[PDB]
């Protein structure tokens, strides 16, 4: 499984079967045939494989990267510090990419799960999507193919000068 | 969930199995056309179960089963969309294709490349069900170019004949002119909506959809043989009769109509695209039915017939009635 | 056939004479469309950059580039 | 450039202070390359006189390898010496003229303002 | 990278100490062993390049070019062993030596940490190529073609030498890893303008750029089959590799210097593809197709967006495989009709069905049939250039029509129609030739399953 | 194949025109 | 007349003297062993084990980690009420601006 | 053509079928790793950060 | 050896691989000194990598 908080799902409200007709639908018979002939042998083979997994347990780990000094507190043309700042920035850029991917998966799952009432019932995921796309655009857009922490810091300083001038001219 | 998605993927994998059989062969067959016909009859029987349990509840889903490639924010996955359109079109295409192949077991019986013929025809069916069950624009483009290339290989079947090779390259020419607009639409959706998946396209719901819908209308003009890009479909009768019956009447030629039906939430809010589709489909259904009044070759008459019906399908998309258009495809 | 394939490729430049007709057709068809598409793409990108830097062009979900 | 440096002691291939420097090892990759040049000279010498190129004159090929390794070892010693003299003069000159080599204020990028150029 | 340079150099004793009938089998075997060893370069990280030493490193741009380069040598040995069978044994060993030496220069051209060493290897690749073309080419015009190939590259690259030595004197280093962090923005001046031109025009010639591409329909055509394979598949891609390295140092001046050259490519791919519609020489048709495909790589590098670099390196690997296979197919018919006229031998599907299927697959990958990596690169470049300007799609889309038009005409002229009556020396396809076609096409179709390894350093 | 059966310059004398028509295997009045 | 020249040698057919020729060499034992070497070290070695090696690359350019790490960070900042991404890549407390 | 295709399928399957059988035997019997938190004081090796056994084998042996 | 020529290129790999390892110890100045991967040494361990 996964984590239900990073991939949110509302609980399933399925309606009860209330058949009015006297003709039996084939879906019940084919579901019973799929349960007997397919799901049980697949479950048996999976339990065999699961026992063979349990006969030797061993683990893999999620690699933690501790924080190193970023590009703002690295000296100019000091490659030993700004190299590590650049590697940290590139890993953060790839992780922010996958954050945008997670919010896109939330948006698409909400749209398909809500069906025709998607335009009302997925305003929250749309708001989260617009927020994270606006943040990713102000953080990483238009840096070019030779992007760096220097390019991103220069874009941030230009945006902060623009915000400061817009605040100053309106006060 | 366990029955629906399983038999959904079983249909497509079952259709891919005789391709592995014809590629992994050594011997002379015990009627490989009978094997492919039995496979497609079994695929129709298999695909009827998800269709019936869609008729029961309206049960739709998406099988995004295999992650393929993440271009920094674009997670292209092998994603099959089981909605109303796939659930209605896959059994109709399988039933028609099963009839076309039992026709072809008699019609193409004197052909010493009959196993190659049934191989190409099954490859067409695999690419078309990739097209109609697709969830993103890249997989739909795979099915799109696949039915274009199998149209090439099946128009130019008797390849020593110069006119068949000429009509096949003509069909490729008009289809790639439509593909200009298809790739234009893909480019617009990636640059302005960061997606090729249809769900994010529908949920973002863009308002400035003049240019991508112009691209999609150009793609449907090329693929469904509308006016300006029409003559490849009467030229396409130069292939064998079951090629014209399966590909060029009922199954391939409705793919541009299917493309504009698939984007109906973007056409039900754009009146300009509706007027363009309406005028273009009316022009096509006038012109092709007028050309059919005086023809003497029977395949040319039925080709202008099916292009006039495609023009009528474009008309009923253009009056913002997409489900009537898809019902008319299945009919 | 050998004579045709030699005439299409090898004998073109030894039987070329730069005169008025060849110069006008080579400068009209050679650097003509280069100038044309240059001014088209330059005007379009000046317009687009002016709309972007002034906050006019809708660049809302544009994060792939 | 350094003609006034090696003018107080002229025509010395390796001076005495060159012995302060570590000599190249016999497994120097440059010296192995010069031995390879000796082997190539031996093969070309057998090829130009229509001899079996690998077979004829193993004594001659071995003297080719030996002579090129022998000359190239002293050439590499003098090379390392002259680059060490170059660096010694550089460092003595920077130490003797501090006013021509000031210590620069290394500013971090929080103060350093670079103009941003968007690629779009 | 020294685990690859030393086996490639040990291929020289492996071909000069071999028995007279074993000099193809041994070199094929051990070059395939080196190509299997090449997969260790896929130790790529999302942040750091695979940095070996002060001299060699390999990022995710150089890694697929290296794997393609080390794969191309056994394929060239299989391709070139038939028509050099009546050759003298010493010249046969010299030909194998020139191929091995060219691979040796290429594998340390793509892994050059420092740019003047990149220049030395990049121009070292001329001399085995020049000797192969001007020595084992078939026709008279191999000498003139070698002259054009030599003197376009040197006239473009001797300003590149002065520009790189100027960067060494100004920045202090020509290490690429240092210049990732010591790059200064290049301001607007005439001095920086000719700095840009001197850094770029060598690679413009090697790609080739339209208007400067005149060496290529002579150098690729007058070469032998191994020469045409290595010229189309690798030696064009040195230009794209070098541009992707050197446009680090050319910002933000490229943002207004690229405007003519992009036009020269965006029009050039319309012209050269159109030239492919009227080429009677089939090998020249494949040559102008190579120009038309590398025009997109030039456009994508000059707009310098991430999608453009991903699509451009995918297009480089994909075009290397596809163009190498198309030259090998043209050779497979040249070894049966002894002419390169495309209209001469016709109807070859009636006689050679499986070889016609290899022609079919190479033509479908030539026209960028999805989901091939041809289409992945083509499509991603078209996406990035739609982001650049919304009108370029016209010049893209019409190209994707014309690229289809000659890709199937080549299939219809040669393989389809009525067979030529008087040509009766059309042998059945050898196992060697179909092995050559399959070793081109099966890696190309397997890379559609996992294309992330051929998408460059910014996947 | 030889040199005087390959295409050459533009014929300006009538005997060179006749040699050209003999080369291209067609009549001089048709050439 | 012109000089003393050998005439054009005719095109040889490998299938005449070796009807089982694979096209690698005119000696049949050398030809069949060349076929075995090409097919074993080309297909059995490089293609099959190459596809197995590329299929099981250890998280090629750390994308999978980058999903899992993002699945950590979102899980930290959904519950703690933080926004999912800041528009500032670096902390504005550690950036000095040119005064004007 | 048929001889080339029989040789092609044979020399592909000659190591393809052992690789498929071996990968199935790894996925059943050796089995796939489970994600765990890093213990305090434990420094994992670089090949212990990958999930499949063949990926761990490549990161331990070659990379 | 009857087949001594098939060990020129593999040993040329192995020896070459050796030289790569031989160069790694010449580039080991920041071993266990990077700000990201520095750590206390585990018992019975002298270097973090070789
Ligand atoms: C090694 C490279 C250098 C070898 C030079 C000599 C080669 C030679 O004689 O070959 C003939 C000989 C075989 O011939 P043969 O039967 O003895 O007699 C001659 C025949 O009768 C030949 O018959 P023929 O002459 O009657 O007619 C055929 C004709 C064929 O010729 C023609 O038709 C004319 C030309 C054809 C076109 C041109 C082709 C290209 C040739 C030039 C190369 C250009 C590329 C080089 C780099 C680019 C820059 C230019 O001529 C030849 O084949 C002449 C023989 C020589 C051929 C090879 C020439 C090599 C010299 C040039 C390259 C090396 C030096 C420059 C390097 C530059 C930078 C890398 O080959 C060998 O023996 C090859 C070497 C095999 C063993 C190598 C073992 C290496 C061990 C290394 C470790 C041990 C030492 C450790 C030292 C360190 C200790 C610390
Ligand atoms: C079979 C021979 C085939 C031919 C062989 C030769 C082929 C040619 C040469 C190939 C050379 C190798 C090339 C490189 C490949 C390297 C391997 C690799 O990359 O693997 C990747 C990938 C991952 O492998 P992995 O990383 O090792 O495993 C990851 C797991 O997390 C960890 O693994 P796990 O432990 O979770 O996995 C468990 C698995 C072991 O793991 C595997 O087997 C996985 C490895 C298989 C690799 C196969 C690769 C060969 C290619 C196969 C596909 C093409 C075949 C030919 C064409 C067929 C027609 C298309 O256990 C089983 O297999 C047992 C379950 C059996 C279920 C069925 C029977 C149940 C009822 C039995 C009733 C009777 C008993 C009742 C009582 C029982 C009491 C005890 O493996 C596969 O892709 C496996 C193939 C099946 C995938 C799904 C197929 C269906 C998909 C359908 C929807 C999508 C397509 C839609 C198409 C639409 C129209 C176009
Ligand atoms: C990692 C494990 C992977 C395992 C699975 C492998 C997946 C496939 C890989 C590539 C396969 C290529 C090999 C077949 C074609 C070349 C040889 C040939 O023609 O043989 C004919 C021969 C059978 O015909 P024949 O009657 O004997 O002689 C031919 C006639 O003379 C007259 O010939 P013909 O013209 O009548 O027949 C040729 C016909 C002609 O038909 C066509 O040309 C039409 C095809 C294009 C339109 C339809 C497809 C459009 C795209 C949709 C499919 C892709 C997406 C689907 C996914 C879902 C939606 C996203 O083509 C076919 O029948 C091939 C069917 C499959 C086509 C795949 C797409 C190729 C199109 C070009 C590129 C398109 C983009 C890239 C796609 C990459 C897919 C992996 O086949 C064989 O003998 C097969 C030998 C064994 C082949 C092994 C292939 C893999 C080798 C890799 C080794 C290392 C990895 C281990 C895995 C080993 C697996 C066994
Ligand atoms: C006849 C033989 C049949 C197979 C016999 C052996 C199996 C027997 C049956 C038991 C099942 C075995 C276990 C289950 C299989 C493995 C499950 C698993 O986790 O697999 C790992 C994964 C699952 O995906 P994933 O997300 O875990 O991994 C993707 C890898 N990353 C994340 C790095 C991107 O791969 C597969 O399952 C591979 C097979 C996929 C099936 C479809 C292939 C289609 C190929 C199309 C190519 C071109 C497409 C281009 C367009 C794409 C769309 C845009
Ligand atoms: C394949 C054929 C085409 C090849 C084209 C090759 C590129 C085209 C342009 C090349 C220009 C020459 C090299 C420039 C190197 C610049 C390095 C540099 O630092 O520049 C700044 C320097 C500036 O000097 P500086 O850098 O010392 O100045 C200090 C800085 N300021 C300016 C602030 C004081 O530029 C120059 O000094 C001159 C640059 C122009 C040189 C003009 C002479 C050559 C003319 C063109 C020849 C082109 C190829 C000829 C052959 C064609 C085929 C036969
Ligand atoms: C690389 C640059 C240079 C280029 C030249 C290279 C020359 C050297 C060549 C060496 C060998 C080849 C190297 C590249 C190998 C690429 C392949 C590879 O490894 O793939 C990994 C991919 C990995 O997929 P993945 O991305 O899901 O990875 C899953 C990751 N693991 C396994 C760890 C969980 O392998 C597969 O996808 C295998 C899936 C099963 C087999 C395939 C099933 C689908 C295929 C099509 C079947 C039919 C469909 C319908 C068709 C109907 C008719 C049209
Ligand atoms: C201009 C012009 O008409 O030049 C004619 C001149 C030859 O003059 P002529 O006609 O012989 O008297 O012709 C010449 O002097 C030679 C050509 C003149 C300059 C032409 C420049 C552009 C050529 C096309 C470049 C394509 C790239
Ligand atoms: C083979 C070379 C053999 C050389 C033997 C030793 C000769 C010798 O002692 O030369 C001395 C000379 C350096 O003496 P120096 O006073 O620096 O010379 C000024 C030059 N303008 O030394 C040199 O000049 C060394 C370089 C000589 C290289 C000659 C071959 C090239
Ligand atoms: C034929 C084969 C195929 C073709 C291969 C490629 C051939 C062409 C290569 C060079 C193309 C021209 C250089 C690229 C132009 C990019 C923009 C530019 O510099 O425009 C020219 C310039 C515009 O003026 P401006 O930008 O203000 O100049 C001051 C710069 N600080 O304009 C001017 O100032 C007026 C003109 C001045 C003279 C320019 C000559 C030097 C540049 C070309 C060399």
């Amino acid at each position: 499984s996964w984590d239900k908080d990073v991939y949110p799902e509302p609980p399933r409200r399925t309606p009860a079967p209330s058949p009015q007709t006297s003709l039996p639908n084939p879906i019940t018979y084919l579901t019973k045939a799929f349960d007997l002939l397919v799901d049980r042998p697949v479950t048996l083979v999976r339990e065999f494989i699961e026992r063979q997994h349990a006969k030797n347990k061993y683990y893999y780990y999620h690699r933690e990267f501790r924080r190193v000094p970023d590009i703002t507190e690295c000296h100019e043309k000091d490659v030993l510090c700004m190299f590590e700042a650049e590697m940290q920035w590139k890993r953060d850029y790839k992780v922010d990419q996958e954050i945008v991917n997670i919010i896109q998966e939330r948006l698409k799952a909400c749209q398909q799960r809500e069906g025709e009432s998607h335009r009302q019932n997925c305003a929250k995921e749309l708001q989260q999507f617009t927020q994270v796309v606006k943040a990713y655009q102000d953080r990483y857009h238009d840096l070019g193919a030779h992007y760096s922490a220097r390019k991103c810091l220069a874009k941030q300083k230009q945006r902060m000068l623009a915000e400061r001038k817009a605040t100053k001219e309106a006060a | 969930m366990n029955l629906f998605s399983s038999l959904t993927l079983v249909t497509l994998i079952l259709l891919t199995m005789p391709i592995a059989a014809i590629n992994f062969n050594t011997h002379k067959f015990t009627n490989y056309p009978l094997y492919v016909k039995t496979t497609i009859s079994c695929a129709f029987i298999t695909s009827m179960i998800p269709t019936m349990m869609f008729i029961h509840t309206g049960q739709e889903m998406i099988i995004s089963n295999w992650h393929w490639l993440t271009i920094q924010t674009l997670k292209l996955s092998l994603s099959f969309k089981m909605d109303f359109f796939s659930m209605m079109f896959v059994p109709v295409a399988l039933f028609v294709t099963w009839s076309i192949m039992e026709f072809s077991m008699w019609y193409m019986h004197s052909d010493p490349n009959i196993n190659q013929f049934f191989k190409y025809l099954l490859l067409f069916l695999i690419t078309m069900l990739i097209l109609v069950t697709a969830n993103n624009l890249f997989q739909l483009f795979i099915g799109w170019e696949g039915v274009g290339i199998m149209s090439f290989l099946l128009i130019g079947w008797w390849y020593g004949r110069t006119d068949a090779n000429t009509a096949a390259l003509q069909a490729i020419l008009y289809n790639r002119i439509g593909d200009i607009g298809f790739i234009l639409a893909m480019a617009w959706f990636l640059i302005n909506l960061n997606t090729w998946d249809l769900q994010q396209i529908f949920m973002l719901n863009p308002n400035d959809s003049n240019l991508p819908l112009m691209g999609l209308i150009l793609a449907a003009t090329g693929k469904s043989a509308q006016f300006g890009l029409h003559p490849w479909l009467p030229s396409a009768m130069e292939g064998p009769t079951p090629v014209s019956a399966l590909l060029h009447s009922s199954t391939m030629v409705v793919a541009g109509i299917f493309l504009l039906i698939r984007f109906y939430p973007l056409t039900e809010n754009n009146k300009f695209g509706q007027s363009i589709m309406l005028c273009l489909g009316a022009m096509t259904t006038l012109f092709t039915a007028m050309c059919a009044l005086t023809q003497n070759d029977i395949k040319k008459i039925i080709a202008f017939s099916t292009s006039s019906q495609l023009g009528l399908m474009m008309v009923t998309i253009g009056i913002n009635q997409p489900h009537l258009a898809f019902l008319h495809i299945c009919t | 056939l050998i004579r045709w394939t030699c005439a299409r490729s090898a004998n073109v430049y030894p039987n070329f004479r730069p005169n008025t007709k060849t110069s006008l057709l080579g400068a009209l068809f050679g650097i003509g469309p280069l100038i044309f598409w240059y001014y088209v793409f330059k005007t379009d990108r000046d317009r687009k950059e002016k709309l972007i830097q002034e906050g006019k062009l809708d660049r809302t979900f544009n994060i792939s580039y | 450039m350094m003609t006034g440096r090696q003018a107080r002691a002229p025509l010395q291939f390796l001076p005495d202070e060159a012995r302060s420097l570590p000599p190249p090892k016999l497994t120097d990759p440059r010296l192995a390359y010069i031995g390879f040049l000796g082997y190539c000279s031996g093969l070309i010498d057998n090829a130009i006189r229509r001899r079996p190129v690998l077979s004829a004159g193993l004594h001659r090929q071995f003297l080719y390898i030996t002579s090129f390794v022998f000359v190239g070892y002293y050439l590499l010693k003098r090379q390392d010496y002259m680059y060490a003299v170059r660096d010694h003069d550089m460092f003595s000159y920077i130490k003797s003229h501090p006013e021509d080599f000031p210590e620069k204020d290394k500013k971090t990028y929080r103060e350093v303002f670079e103009e941003f150029h968007p690629v779009r | 990278m020294l685990k690859y340079i030393i086996p490639t150099m040990m291929l020289m004793p492996l071909t000069w100490l071999s028995k007279n009938s074993m000099i193809w089998i041994n070199t094929t075997l051990h070059s395939l062993l080196i190509s299997l060893t090449s997969l260790l370069l896929l130790n790529q990280f999302g942040d750091n390049s695979l940095n070996f030493s002060l001299t060699f490193f390999s990022d995710s741009l150089s890694t697929p070019l290296l794997i393609l380069t080390m794969w191309l040598l056994p394929l060239m040995l299989m391709a070139s062993q038939h028509h050099l069978s009546k050759e003298n044994l010493a010249r046969k060993k010299l030909f194998i030596s020139m191929l091995i030496l060219l691979q040796l220069f290429l594998i340390m051209t793509f892994t050059a940490t420092e740019l003047i060493f990149f220049y030395i290897m990049f121009e070292a690749t001329l001399v085995p190529t020049l000797i192969i073309i001007t020595r084992w080419g078939n026709q008279t015009e191999r000498l003139n073609a070698g002259l054009y190939f030599l003197f376009y590259t040197l006239a473009g690259s001797l300003p590149l030498l002065v520009a790189l030595i100027y960067i060494q004197n100004t920045m202090g280093s020509l290490n690429f890893l240092i210049l990732q962090y010591w790059v200064q923005p290049m301001p607007n001046s005439w001095s920086n303008t000719f700095m840009w031109l001197a850094c770029m025009m060598a690679f413009m010639v090697k790609m080739p750029l339209y208007g400067l591409h005149l060496w290529l329909p002579k150098a690729h055509v007058e070469a032998p089959i191994a020469g045409s394979m290595v010229l189309a598949a690798i030696l064009l891609k040195l230009g794209g590799y070098g541009m992707m390295r050197i446009t680090l140092l050319l910002n933000p001046i490229t943002d207004f210097m690229a405007y003519p050259f992009i036009m020269l490519s965006l029009w050039g791919m319309i012209m050269t593809s159109s030239i492919c519609l009227r080429q009677t020489d089939l090998k020249s048709l494949i040559a102008y197709s190579s120009v038309s495909h590398m025009a997109l790589v030039i456009v994508a590098i000059l707009i310098q967006t991430p999608w453009s670099y991903m699509g451009a390196t995918a297009l480089m690997i994909a075009h290397g495989l596809t163009s190498s296979m198309l030259f090998c197919l043209a050779n497979s018919n040249y070894e049966r009709v002894h002419s390169r006229t495309m209209i001469l031998a016709r109807g070859l599907q009636t006689l050679l069905p499986l070889m016609a299927a290899w022609w079919l697959l190479a033509s479908l990958t030539n026209l960028a049939l999805p989901p091939s990596i041809n289409l992945i690169g083509e499509l991603f470049v078209v996406m990035s250039t739609f982001s650049w300007s919304n009108i370029t799609i016209i010049l893209m889309g019409l190209n994707m029509v014309i690229t289809a038009l000659y890709s199937l005409y080549m299939l219809i002229t040669t393989q389809r129609g009525k067979h030529t009556h008087h040509i009766n020396n059309i042998l059945p396809s050898f196992t060697r030739e179909n092995a050559l076609m399959s070793l081109h096409m099966l890696p190309l179709l397997l890379l559609s399953l996992n294309p992330k390894i051929i998408l460059g350093p910014l996947y | 194949i030889t040199k005087d059966m390959l295409p050459g310059p533009y014929p300006k004398t009538p005997e060179e025109r006749a040699a050209a028509a003999k080369k291209y295997n067609m009549r001089v009045e048709d050439y | 007349l012109r000089w003393q020249e050998d005439p054009e040698p005719e095109d040889e057919n490998l299938y005449e003297k070796n009807p089982d020729s694979h096209g690698y060499d005119k000696d049949p034992a050398v030809d069949v062993w060349n076929m075995r070497v090409v097919f074993f070290f080309g297909f059995s070695i490089v293609l099959v084990l190459g596809s197995t090696f590329v299929a099981y690359l250890p998280d090629y350019r750390m994308q999978e980690w980058a999903r899992r790490e993002a699945e950590r960070l979102v899980k930290y900042r959904e519950a703690h009420g933080l926004p999912l991404m800041e528009s500032n890549c670096f902390d504005p407390s550690k950036i000095q601006l040119p005064e004007d | 053509d048929k001889r080339f295709l029989k040789l092609l399928r044979f020399y592909i399957l000659l190591t393809g079928i052992p690789v498929v059988i071996g990968i199935t035997l790894i996925n059943v019997f050796i089995g796939e790793a489970e994600l765990a938190e890093i213990p305090e004081g434990y420094v994992p090796e670089h090949w212990e950060y990958f999930k499949h056994p063949i990926s761990r084998w490549i990161a331990r042996t070659f990379f | 050896r009857d087949h001594w020529i098939h060990v020129l290129v593999p040993v040329g790999f192995v020896f070459g691989y050796y030289l790569d390892r031989k160069n790694d110890e010449k580039l080991a100045a920041f071993r266990n000194k990077s700000l990201l991967y520095k750590r206390e040494l585990k018992p019975q361990e002298e270097v973090t990598w070789k």
